[PDB]
């Protein structure tokens, strides 16, 4: 079963998929590839919970039902500087007011 | 290689796989180091662009029942000008 | 051209509505003119009489958007079990979701008043519409 992600750090957006059956450390590996960032200067969040390494992402409660294509989960990342910074997601942009004409 | 960053105009990088950013004709040219720059293009824009590409990818032929592709009341005018921009 | 064949044989279908749209089926009659026929709720399917080489297309019923049966745009009853016509959502492009959506939001008489260049408000204006799609035809 496949799951759709955001891995989000700061202003960086990964863009992902995975299975539900693989695991946060795997996921890792995947942010390796992109980041160049090994898994052992990596922390991975759901919300504010330290996902631990053994689990899977459905263990996780990232499911194919709710991490969406069109409508992904979010999984947060936080690199080792030797410590490890705060998880830091800066937010998208605000859209503007809807105009008169659409309200 | 197998992803590329698209960057937006408040300097959010969105990293996603090559194959779902050639989908667009535009962003195609503007690739051809391996990063787009979008001027114009906001990340609360720029997110949903990303979402469709990876929509678009799981529901094109087919695998059946496809949902409706959302987009807030708020996002549709700007999206619809990236998506003209885009030919999305 | 694009008319139902008076075959008088007569085809059992399901209309099955797959889509989260209410559905406005649309039969082309014999002068190839679209009548349109009761609609269908979001989920629900109808057993229907029909007739083999009859001509069948499928829109939203409030928006006329495009929808397709059996992955195609056009139905056509065959040799019957009665057949199977699932009516599904497309994947739109991005910019035909984004016209569907501006239009569900702003009245015709204010498209005019959006900060949009021209040529889209003239794709806000040409809304979907049966008659331009079965012109072409090729
Ligand atoms: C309940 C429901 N919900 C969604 S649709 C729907 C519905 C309702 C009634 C029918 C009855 N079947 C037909 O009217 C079929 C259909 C076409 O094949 C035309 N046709 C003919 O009897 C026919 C034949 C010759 C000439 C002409 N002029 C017609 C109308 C069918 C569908």
């Amino acid at each position: 079963m496949d799951v759709f992600l955001m891995i989000r750090r700061h202003k960086t957006t990964i863009f992902t998929d995975a299975k539900e059956s693989s695991t946060v450390f795997e996921l890792k590996r995947i942010v390796e590839g992109i980041l160049k960032r090994p898994p052992d200067e990596q922390r991975l969040y759901k919300d504010d919970q330290l996902l631990d390494d053994g689990k899977t992402l459905g263990e996780c409660g990232f499911t194919s039902q709710t991490a969406r294509p069109q409508a992904p989960a979010t999984v947060g990342l936080a690199f080792r500087a030797d410590t490890f910074e705060a998880l830091c997601i800066e937010p998208f942009s605000s859209p503007p007011e809807l105009p008169d004409v659409m309200k | 290689m197998m992803y590329v960053k698209l960057i937006s105009s408040d300097g959010h990088e969105f990293i996603v796989k090559r194959e779902h950013a050639l989908t667009s004709g535009t962003i195609k040219a503007m690739l051809s180091t391996n990063e787009v720059n979008f001027r114009e293009i906001p990340s609360h824009v720029l997110s949903k662009v990303c979402m469709y590409f990876t929509y678009k990818v799981r529901y094109t032929n087919s695998s059946t029942e496809i949902p409706e592709f959302p987009i807030a009341p708020e996002i549709a005018l700007e999206l619809l000008m990236a998506a003209n921009f885009l030919d999305c | 051209v694009l008319r139902s064949v008076n075959s008088r044989e007569p085809s059992q279908v399901i209309f099955c509505n797959r889509s989260p749209r209410v559905v406005l089926p649309v039969w082309l009659n014999f002068d190839g003119e679209p009548q349109p026929y009761p609609t269908l709720p979001p989920g629900t399917g109808r057993r229907i009489h029909s007739y083999r080489g009859h001509l069948w297309l499928f829109r939203d019923a409030g928006t006329h958007d495009g929808l397709l049966v059996n992955q195609t745009e056009l139905f056509v009853p065959s040799l019957n079990q009665p057949i199977f016509a699932n009516i599904t959502l497309p994947v739109y492009t991005l910019k035909e979701r984004c016209l569907q959506v501006v239009r569900s939001l702003v009245k015709p008489e204010n498209y005019r008043r959006l900060d949009i260049v021209r040529s889209l408000y003239e794709d806000l204006e040409d809304h979907p519409n049966v008659q331009k799609d079965l012109e072409r035809l090729t």
